[PDB]
């Protein structure tokens, strides 16, 4: 019985987007390589390195042509002709347009790869962009956050393998299950903030009784996700606003990496 | 004089291009390169001083927490803030869960297979693999039983022809000296090892918000409000969840880690005689327990001529003696400045002219202490502690090496630490006593709240004219890490990091002096040159994050 | 000539007394007495229908979904519904885990402490108990470390002075019978077991909204939306959630409770040839997977005279031959009305006039199939099955039996299944068979998703004037239960709930009968009077549940 | 050392309660009886039984006098002169009385000890009773919910060992770090309550999309309780509410048992 092939490529990473595949429960990240998929090349993961994982990486993109599921974490940079990430002695840009020709399905994991993140922020240096920029004309996956429940990725593909397509997808081509509503507009703290029940400063009366952060500058009311449903680490009531820290937006272009920290959000 | 590339070098964190001259089947000559920058530094740049934290942890998803942790010392540096002692008990937690799974996984994801053979575990009996560990270990799953569990795996996987991550590894290779039973033993402690490092994420996870990415920081303190009476905020029920997932790190940490430890120096005893990085080590001390950023459970310090009564304690974040010798040069860097740079006058200005022996071959600068090379990470903050005569780090160390002795006869001097299987020690070792850590800083936040103390936060006064510089060290899972913000008018006009991989990746310096990877590679026996696992063990020591070494 | 009393049967569900006459050390006689009422088939009276399910779950917390499930299925055949299938998917993969968690949780923190004497197991070798189980279980935690943990966390118990629930039990009581090594894998057994429930209350909680007592039904279906594309419903990250906890059921369930229950058998031989309770047994089928409330997985009927030749199949819930044989008599239990009733006419008047040994001495009623007496729960539903030549059924069964016959040399024939031990491997054999039917459920669930099928509700109409009568059936893990509901005008005018444990711990029925508890304990032999394990053993068998039983 | 004494003794229980312990993971049942408390006296879980169980009682209340927390689940019969429940041929009342002396500290666990429950509800056959009806001049904790999470009973008896006494009480004798608020006044649908976004049947288009439950009878603005935050089963989502059915009010006298699954909250 034959696994459905993925490549995965990391430009711009800082590998927090392959870290996320270590705190999965469903599935775990030994059960995904063993028994869900078979992935053909990871550099973080790989045996192989060098000539022989370049050859893996040549051998699977021939015999898989048309099946594989092609995964990028991380920022391109297409400043002074890609030289800011250099593999096997050439840009990441070149991998990925290579990688993407002969994909069945497309993701970008995590604010980097989806919208340019971190990476993109303030002057950009490198000026990195996301993948869907870097490939005009396919349709990109994009899986939000930084980096994001790594089920939201996860998910994503099972849908694509047990339905043989991948699931709805929003404008800005993120899975509706995932991505389909504001935290805001479901967050359990909603009635604080209906009723002007706010933390001001970590430590204070209104912090120490779970009120509403927004007056810390949450971004749930501007965020597109899933954080304050499924959460994270399947442990139960672990997202960054239960543990008493405002959403920071860091799903979300122009929110995440832009915003300062205790900058306001714009409410609908 | 025959030369290769591995490129990329894989089962690290981020790109690193490997080159090595080979003389009469040894490397005599090695370059290291990070090839991909980001300019995480300049893109921190001109913000609020309580932003940096949230954009310079994304440096590094692999040692998520450290920049985080280090950004907010550095702010805390600069305005003179004393944090809340529950603040500390709570990010020492977050940072010795977090080094648990990290050095768990480094062992086992990503060093294994340079030591191990899965094909050669295919054909082990795992009757005898079990029997073999009679005496030696007390762990619960080293059954035969389990290990049939683990070859039909294994079996199930070449038998696909989807070997995917496994495909094409150093299968045979003649530098791979386990018999099969060793072999088929440490792919069951692999796979066991992934539920150890989720729970120790569960520990992080619960006071960090989530991980990777810890979202519970502020420059001041933390953001975990403390109300045992509190519902949706840090109460007693949140509190024994933390210390649920602490109780169940230790047993494979001791039992598993640390005897495969030695299980592996037994079998490859001429790894503890090569891979030498430096003569000179620093660590910084770190687990801050008072008020005032200081009394730091583990000692650091600064060891030269790799002779331990030279051993200078630092037992401070504010020593002025680390301060001022740190610097940094770009002469065989991309950058355009090359004299080395204290980080508080630091410069980035990217400068790519390609590849040249001679000249700039990394986005890796190259770090300097009073204008010497140094090696950072567990063998440093190990040989310090054991200058230092802390004896749970003896007591521990002596620990692995009677498990040496009973397997080989022979024993370990500390000159034999100064090696490639001695930094993989040291980390074993740092991993252990992390464990104390854990219960001790819990208990120490449990008592302290029963005392009636719940501040977590000081509000910081950042004035809106004037410059103040600030420093934050920290002790990360690969060593002495140090962010340098400087602030001027309310906002940061200079912000440099030096990162443990950027002492130890680091290219040819000012004075054109090798950095630790490329000394430690002088004298790598090379059996085959189209295959160097050789050169792969030795800077998998290391524990390479090269997204860390350069941001 | 000598008269004992057990008050309370522990290790059991709720309230029991059971009274023994003894004449030559052998149980001549007894009586089995309910003794706590609620009344709650009163206090569901004059409700909307709709709300019954949320009353009358509160019957018990042990079997928790069982009466939930019964009551919508009653209201849905008052109101003629037609259940959606994926409705019928999720009701049958919540009964199917929740009835794992049951068995395992009898068997271990209910039952094992009759057999196993935890002071033996002090004493144990454990490479010796390790060794015992080498070519009988493929498990991966029968380890000789394993059990060395497990053999010191009993030692700490007994060196503290406070044993707490292990305290005063049968500890060198002449009818303790297992080896210091086979109660020392049983304790480890024990330990295990809890760990293997959890994950089976896991699959529950994730469909039910948590467990005790699941949140998740309708008279009509049930409350779950179906959306793999919605956040904050059932999607597809959360079908892969439940079948992650799915798929850790079966090897603990298989390759331990299986194994053990053999073992147990292995070592007390005579418990094949004591406790029968009947010569009558019913099952009810189980597991609809149509959208006509049919097309069961499990098949349920009636067997007499011992003797499977006379299986009776049952295939439907609305089987008139089933539905008319069933009356309750109060003769020797605490009501007013003491004359066989239907259900559906039946009356729960209360009529306490203390013990009396040949008049009422139970909250429990006595009912009847027919006018005879019959056993119900896993024994009764192994021997339908095997009466219907299903193959599982024989398969599994006969794997039990082939560990024993390794254990003994012997053989166990369908006779002596009639018997204590009869009793506990139709359970084990249930809890089995039920491993591919989570299997099969979740399966069918994620195919139907896939054609587009997301219903899971139909409004039921409750006419405003009218009578209707509905009974709802489901084999619960301790046996058939039913569920009687009379609707007039839009209200509860009748409701009796007639429940497993009712029919096996009864009193003397009409035509004073004893029910199967008081059978089984004729000819008991009682080695200690004042400690009379033979007899809790025997009772425990039957998996007792008095919430149930009385109501 | 020796741990802390408990006597756990069940009147008109359905078991729930002590079920509630073997989901529990902070800590396992396994980690409480072994680790953190001694359990003296538990008819479940006793190995003894009889004349043996008794005695196992009477050697607690006496060595364990002022030491000891009692735990009482189900109702109390009063009816009749308590002969709805006998144990051991004596009214449990008596039991109970016997054991309330010499107690350090007295818990009634689920909503039958708390208040009656739904043992005393419609025409309430046996005038069954909450404990603290019974025990009029202690002081009663009350850990509501039929059942509650067990880690609202377990973080209580942990307050109790670690720091020398309860944790801080609402009026009605709750622990307020799990009942001190309205499950509405912490409640994730909140935003569509606010919304009018409201599910009017199971299964129509609202609730397929997670929407406000008020139309189905939620019963959360008028339950005290931690259903939405703490949630159930330490998995991570898990509550009656997140898996689309409305709060029935379980934990709240008057509410659960008493109302209408589909009765609106502001209906009496
Ligand atoms: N440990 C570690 Fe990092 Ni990815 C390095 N080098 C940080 O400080
Ligand atoms: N199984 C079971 Fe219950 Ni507590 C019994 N007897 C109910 O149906
Ligand atoms: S999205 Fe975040 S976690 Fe993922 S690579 Fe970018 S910075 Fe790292
Ligand atoms: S502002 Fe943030 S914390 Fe407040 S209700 Fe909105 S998402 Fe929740
Ligand atoms: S509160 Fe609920 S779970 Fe607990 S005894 Fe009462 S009915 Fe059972
Ligand atoms: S679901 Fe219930 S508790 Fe939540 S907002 Fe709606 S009415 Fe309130
Ligand atoms: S910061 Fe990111 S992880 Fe969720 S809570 Fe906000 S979008
Ligand atoms: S019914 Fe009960 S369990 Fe919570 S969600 Fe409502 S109080
Ligand atoms: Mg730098
Ligand atoms: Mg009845």
């Amino acid at each position: 019985p034959q696994r459905p092939p993925v490549i995965w490529i990391g430009a711009q990473e800082c590998t927090g987007c392959t870290e996320s595949l270590l705190r999965a429960t469903h599935p775990t990240v030994e059960n995904l390589v063993l028994e869900t998929i078979s992935l053909e090349y990871h550099e973080v993961l790989s045996a192989a390195f060098g000539h022989q994982v370049e050859e893996n990486k040549h051998n699977a993109l021939e015999k898989y042509k048309g099946q594989y599921v092609l995964v990028v974490d991380g920022s391109i940079p297409l400043k002074d002709n890609g030289i800011y990430c250099m593999v096997a002695g050439e840009p990441i840009v070149d991998h990925i347009r290579r990688a993407a020709e002969g994909a069945a399905a497309i993701i970008a994991i995590g604010s980097c790869a989806a919208w340019g993140g971190v990476a993109a922020a303030g002057v950009n240096p490198t000026g990195a962009v996301g993948l869907q920029e870097v490939l005009p004309g396919k349709t990109i996956i994009n899986i939000p956050g930084c980096p994001p429940n790594p089920h939201n990725f996860l998910a994503t593909v099972a849908h694509i393998i047990t339905y043989g397509k991948p699931p709805k997808l929003d404008a800005k081509n993120r899975p509706t299950f995932a991505y389909g509503r504001l935290i805001h507009e479901h967050c359990e703290r909603r009635p604080h903030f209906d009723a002007g029940r706010f933390a001001k400063e970590f430590g204070d009366e209104g912090h120490r009784e779970g009120w509403c952060l927004y007056h810390l500058g949450c971004k749930g009311p501007e965020t597109y996700g899933n954080c304050s449903t499924l959460q994270f680490c399947d442990v139960g009531g672990v997202w960054p606003v239960a543990i008493g820290h405002p959403c920071y937006g860091c799903n979300e272009e122009g929110i995440g990496f832009h915003k300062g920290i205790h900058q306001l959000a714009h409410v609908e | 004089s025959q030369r290769i590339t591995i490129d990329p070098v894989t089962r690290i964190e981020g790109h690193l291009r490997i080159d090595c001259e080979i003389e009469n089947g040894v490397v005599s000559k090695a370059w290291a390169s990070g090839t991909m920058w980001r300019g995480m530094e300049e893109i921190v740049k001109n913000r609020d001083p309580r932003d940096a934290w949230m954009i310079v942890q994304r440096i590094c998803g692999v040692c998520t927490t450290t920049h985080a942790i280090s950004s907010v010392r550095a702010a805390e540096s600069a305005l003179n803030i004393d944090v809340p002692v529950n603040a500390q008990y709570i990010r020492n937690i977050i940072l010795a869960a977090h080094t648990t799974h990290d050095h768990i996984v480094h062992f086992y994801q990503l060093s294994a297979l340079d030591w191990v053979d899965i094909t050669s575990a295919l054909k082990a009996d795992p009757a005898k693999a079990s029997a073999m560990l009679n005496g030696v270990s007390t762990w619960h799953l080293n059954s035969a039983e389990e290990f049939t569990k683990v070859q039909n795996k294994i079996k199930d996987l070449v038998a696909s022809g989807q070997l995917g991550i496994f495909a094409n590894g150093c299968w045979g290779h003649p530098a791979m000296q386990l018999p099969p039973e060793v072999n088929l033993i440490a792919v069951a402690h692999y796979l066991q090892a992934l539920e150890c490092q989720r729970d120790a994420n569960r520990v992080v996870a619960l006071l960090g918000g989530k991980t990777p990415h810890i979202q519970n920081l502020a420059v001041g303190g933390v953001a975990n409000p403390i109300n045992l009476d509190g519902l949706g905020v840090l109460n007693l029920e949140r509190l024994m969840y933390i210390k649920s997932f602490i109780d169940k790190l230790s047993d494979f940490v001791e039992q598993v880690y640390k005897v495969d430890t030695a299980v592996i120096a037994a079998f490859y005893p001429e790894w503890l005689e090569r891979g030498q990085g430096a003569v000179n080590y620093l660590s910084a001390p770190e687990f801050p327990t008072d008020g005032k950023n200081g009394s730091f459970l583990f000692p650091g310090g600064y060891i030269t001529d790799a002779d331990l009564s030279t051993y200078r304690p630092i037992t401070s974040h504010s020593d002025e003696y680390l301060i001022k010798g740190i610097q940094e040069s770009a002469k065989h860097a991309w950058y355009k400045d090359e004299a080395p740079q204290a980080p508080w006058e630091g410069t980035t200005v990217p400068d790519y002219t390609g590849w040249s022996d001679d000249g700039k071959y990394s986005w890796v600068k190259a770090p300097t202490f009073y204008g010497k090379t140094v090696e950072v990470g567990p063998l440093a903050n190990m040989l310090c502690k054991l200058a230092a005569k802390r004896e749970s780090t003896h007591a521990k160390l002596n620990e692995i090496v009677a498990i040496y002795t009973k397997l080989t006869g022979k024993t370990i001097e500390v000159a034999q630490l100064h090696s490639t299987l001695g930094r993989i020690i040291g980390r074993t070792v740092h991993c252990c006593e992390l464990q104390n850590v854990l219960q001790d800083q819990y208990n120490a936040l449990i008592v302290n709240i029963g005392k009636g103390d719940h501040t977590t936060f000081v509000k910081p006064d950042i004035p809106a004219t004037g410059e103040f510089k600030g420093v934050g060290f920290l002790e990360a899972p690969r060593g002495m890490l140090s962010h340098w913000m400087v602030i001027k008018d309310g906002i940061i006009s200079n912000y440099q990091a030096v990162v443990p991989s950027t002492w130890n990746s680091g290219p040819r310096n000012f004075n054109d002096e090798v950095g630790p990877y490329e000394r430690s590679l002088v004298g790598t026996p090379i059996a085959d040159p189209n295959k160097p696992l050789e050169v792969v063990r030795t800077i998998h020591s290391f524990d390479p994050c090269m997204s860390c070494a350069v941001h």
